[PDB]
RNA sequence: UGCCUGGCGGCCGUAGCGCGGUGGUCCCACCUGACCCCAUGCCGAACUCAGAAGUGAAACGCCGUAGCGCCGAUGGUAGUGUGGGGUCUCCCCAUGCGAGAGUAGGGAACUGCCAGGCA
RNA sequence: UCCUCCUAAAGAGUAACGGAGGAGCACGAAGGUUGGCUAAUCCUGGUCGGACAUCAGGAGGUUAGUGCAAUGGCAUAAGCCAGCUUGACUGCGAGCGUGACGGCGCGAGCAGGUGCGAAAGCAGGUCAUAGUGAUCCGGUGGUUCUGAAUGGAAGGGCCAUC
RNA sequence: ACUUACCAACCCGAUGCAAACUGCGAAUACCGGAGAAUGUUAUCACGGGAGACACACGGCGGGUGCUAACGUCCGUC
């Protein structure tokens, strides 16, 4: 019975794209599940935010037998 | 789940965690007849040192190749071989076997001989 | 009269109807009745036309209906303000794009299917044309 | 253990020459015997299960695992996780000693026994059978039984076919038709 | 919502307390948990009390 | 086989009736001993029901008619 | 240097499943035994130990093999950025990008470090 | 008021008395860690047993499961057991995200002390996203603060909390 | 327990349809690095003064309405 409701947008998504240079700690993705998984020099917080563990350049790759999306950070 | 595939599944997590850490791992492999040890570099694709009961130099001194006493010799050997190659700090990859029988004899022996883990 | 037996949702955004048809060959029968215009066929339209072609052949041969009205259409009645919620589902259409094979038929002489498809054609709100099976 | 020997000393020989297997490892092997009691009504009497397990325990010679409902379903008015049966998996020595007691002194104590089915095979060589009365087992003290109760037997085998599976059992002169 | 607030109190002399909740019904006994007392800077047994 | 939770399990001896082929077996039953130090218990065994024991019945199971 | 095995990886279906064939000196596997280390919401099944009588049956590996999966053009078709137009719910022209599906066709992986066995 | 999907035009965001749904809780384990495990559904066989309980085999391959709505995730399991436990730690915090603001969030790393593990290592609650109420006034405990002549006290501040 | 012109989900092959379907998937858009030309710094910060928070038609993409309204609500020019 009756519609009319929604919730605030959570402003998720990619925050730094391929190549963007970041200082450690910078959030690279906000996500709900692990669409992107954390790779080298990247951390995964409790809401599956991927963040930088090192200064460097953001690098998206696809790795492994499940073709999962991975984010790493290359030193620059 | 078929013994082999099951053990590997048991092992995958610790190894990815180990890959992330960049550790040079001391990887053990057990079989009913033999025990094997490889010190593998962080890239995962080059073995720096190795010893096992499959090399004649080792088995010659052993009663039976597949037991705890033999594993203790293998442990002692890799440790020595690794130190002569300058290697000291490693991490143990029990590779899905329980840390317990033979496997535990081997680690203790590498540790008895100065290998750091 | 055709209608989805059940659906995931009651109602559907209006949407649009650009594009060319899919399913454009006589793929079941020997002859077909093909769409030339863009538009909506109602469940009742499919029926008014289906009866006629079936009358027309004295229930001989065989008939296929290639379209199905899975789109719910709503309406707001007299004396209703705009808004205050979406209308109620009143009827169902299938969206037709130029080229849709609507009906197929076989087991009858070419001459008779044309009469029958001609009779149905008078019941539909979109221009149609008569087609035949084709190798390749 | 006597019947493991009859398997080794005598059955292999019979089966190799029966099916002309190339390797002795093709000969069907009895892998395990699993006893089960579908209790079903402990949901009302929590105590009916305890007495069933102990019946199996003296029958099989080991503490049974009591099996819970894999899935709630209202048809038998059972909630998930409700104890609703008990089981025993027999292997090695214990399995064989049971196999003997079964043929040598239980099936004979079946009421008006006339033989067992030979068609109760699952189609890939395993045999399953029921008993109506657990009082056929002499580990059961007729005076003490709270209640007569039945029992599932399944002999899981390594035959690939029923024809092979039957010869294994047949070769023990297992009572049939 | 039926879940009551309680305080766990330091078994040392300090009057340090952590705060939590409890289903006081089903689990009526007193919650007792080792936690860090920042006043003695050591881990100590903490024992449920009222709020 | 798991210490301290199972049902004894001895090598019992089983005595049969009008036939002198006892067997000895695992079993858990309780009775009273003899020869080399075992158990005993008189039933009516496999070599007895007339589809194991093949023919010869008679005994004290039942019959099927008297004379004629 | 070669063939074979085993262990750690790269790649992540051209790399898989099937179907067939195939190997046991070594490896490997089933295996033998189990009091005990150690284990089983019961079970030496699995974990684990001591072993080496038997087997390549299963599994595993290798070889083949297009029944699948998988891969996949050319052309055309859909769409679409900008500009312009029409009979403007939709379409068309110039120009740029240009799918998906389908077709031809490929395809029975390829590869590094280490170690053992045969030659 | 808040959460989830769609509308929403492939970054974010985006209206309507548009289209569906859901929260105002729960858990001292359903939190931590070490070790371990792998669903659903169908066929065949099986005492009482049935279309459906428990047992076995095969097929299958996550269609299961997640305390609950939706979406997104999850096998290295985040899904299912067990042992030992209190990291459901105190002080901080590079650097970020999101917000008119008030705020909200993510966060390696440092110090102290701690649990699990042989160890590398994990742990600052729960697979994530709802489960909520600013200020004032006032209660309770603590306190190297303040204490209207002076020492106290009352009141006040400061930390915790209701 | 046997059987019927019956009605039949699953599965196989053939064919459509989906805002809340995806084993695929653009054009544009947006974020980032470098670089030249051009552009009255067009950018950013702080600081003084504001106004404004009724919007309208048209085009493209849409929800709603009848792909009705000089209708109505968003996005974009
Ligand atoms: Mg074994
Ligand atoms: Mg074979
Ligand atoms: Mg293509
Ligand atoms: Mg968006
Ligand atoms: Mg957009
Ligand atoms: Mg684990
Ligand atoms: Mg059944
Ligand atoms: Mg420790
Ligand atoms: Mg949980
Ligand atoms: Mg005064
Ligand atoms: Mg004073
Ligand atoms: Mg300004
Ligand atoms: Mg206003
Ligand atoms: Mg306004
Ligand atoms: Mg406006
Ligand atoms: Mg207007």
């Amino acid at each position: 019975t009756r519609n009319g409701r929604d919730s605030e947008a959570k402003r998720l998504g990619v925050k730094r794209f391929g190549g963007e240079s970041v200082l450690a700690g910078s959030i690279i993705v906000r996500q709900r599940g692990t669409k992107f998984h954390a790779g080298a020099n990247v951390g995964c917080g409790r809401d599956h935010t991927l963040f930088a563990k090192a200064d460097g350049k953001v690098k998206f790759e696809v790795k492994g037998p499940k073709n999962r999306k991975f984010i790493s950070i290359e030193a620059e | 789940m078929d013994k082999k595939s099951a053990r590997i599944r048991r092992a995958t997590r610790a190894r990815r965690k180990l890959q992330e850490l960049g550790a040079t791992r001391l990887v053990v492999h057990r079989t009913p007849r033999h025990i094997y040890a490889q010190v593998i570099a962080p890239n995962g694709s080059e073995v720096l040192v190795a010893a096992s009961t499959v090399e004649k130099a080792i088995a010659e001194q052993l009663k039976y190749t597949g037991n705890k006493d033999a594993a203790a010799a293998v442990g002692k050997a890799v440790a020595e071989r690794a130190l002569e190659k300058g290697i000291k700090d490693v991490s143990f990859d029990r590779s899905g076997f329980q840390y317990h029988g033979r496997v535990q004899a081997l680690a203790d022996a590498a540790r008895e001989a100065g290998l750091q883990f | 009269m055709l209608q989805p037996k059940r659906t995931k949702f009651r109602k559907m955004h209006k949407g649009r109807n650009r594009g060319l048809a899919q399913g454009t060959d006589v793929s079941f029968g020997s002859f077909g009745l093909k769409a030339v215009g863009r538009g909506r066929l109602t469940a009742r339209q499919i029926e008014a036309a289906r009866r006629a072609m079936t009358r027309a052949v004295k229930r001989q041969g065989k008939i296929w209906i290639r379209v199905f009205p899975d789109k719910p259409i709503t309406e707001k009645p007299l004396a209703v303000r705009m808004g205050k919620g979406k209308g109620n589902v009143e009827y169902w259409v299938a969206l037709i794009q130029p080229g849709k094979v609507l009906y197929e038929m076989d087991g009858v002489p070419e001459e008779l299917a044309r009469e029958a498809f001609k009779l149905a054609a008078a019941k539909l709100p979109i221009k149609t044309t008569f087609v035949t099976k084709t190798v390749m | 253990a006597k019947l493991h020997d009859y398997y080794k000393d005598e059955v292999v020989k019979k089966l190799m020459t029966e099916f002309n297997y190339n390797s002795v490892m093709q000969v069907p092997r009895v892998e395990k015997i699993t006893l089960n009691m579908g209790v079903g009504e402990a949901i009302a009497d929590k105590k009916l299960l305890d007495n069933a397990a102990a019946d199996l325990a003296a029958i099989s010679g080991q503490k049974p695992l009591i099996t819970k409902a894999r899935k709630s379903v209202a048809g038998f008015k059972i909630r998930q996780g409700y104890p609703i049966g008990c089981k025993v998996t027999l292997r090695g020595e214990r399995m064989w000693e049971f196999f003997e007691r079964l043929i040598t002194i239980a099936v004979p104590r079946i009421r008006d026994f006339r033989g067992l089915s030979a068609k109760s095979f699952d189609g890939r060589g395993n045999y399953s059978m029921g008993v109506r009365e657990q009082i056929i087992f002499p580990e059961i003290d007729y005076d003490k039984v709270d209640r007569v109760r039945g029992l599932d037997i399944t002999i899981t085998t390594t035959a690939k076919s029923d024809e092979e599976g039957r010869a294994l059992l047949a070769a023990f002169d297992f009572p049939f038709r | 919502g039926i879940r009551e607030k309680i305080k766990l109190v330091s078994s040392a002399g300090t009057g340090h307390f952590y705060t939590t909740t409890k289903n006081k019904r089903t689990k009526p006994e007193k919650l007792e948990l080792k936690k860090f007392d920042p006043v003695v800077r050591q881990h100590v047994i903490y024992k449920e009390a009222k709020a | 086989m798991k210490p301290n939770i199972h049902p004894e399990y001895r090598t019992v001896v089983f005595h049969d009736t009008s036939v002198d082929e006892y067997f000895k077996i695992g079993s858990t039953i309780k009775t009273d001993r003899e020869i080399e130090l075992d158990g005993v218990t008189y039933p009516y065994v496999t070599i007895d029901v007339s589809s194991k024991s093949h023919p010869f019945y008679t005994g004290k199971l039942r019959t099927v008619a008297s004379e004629g």
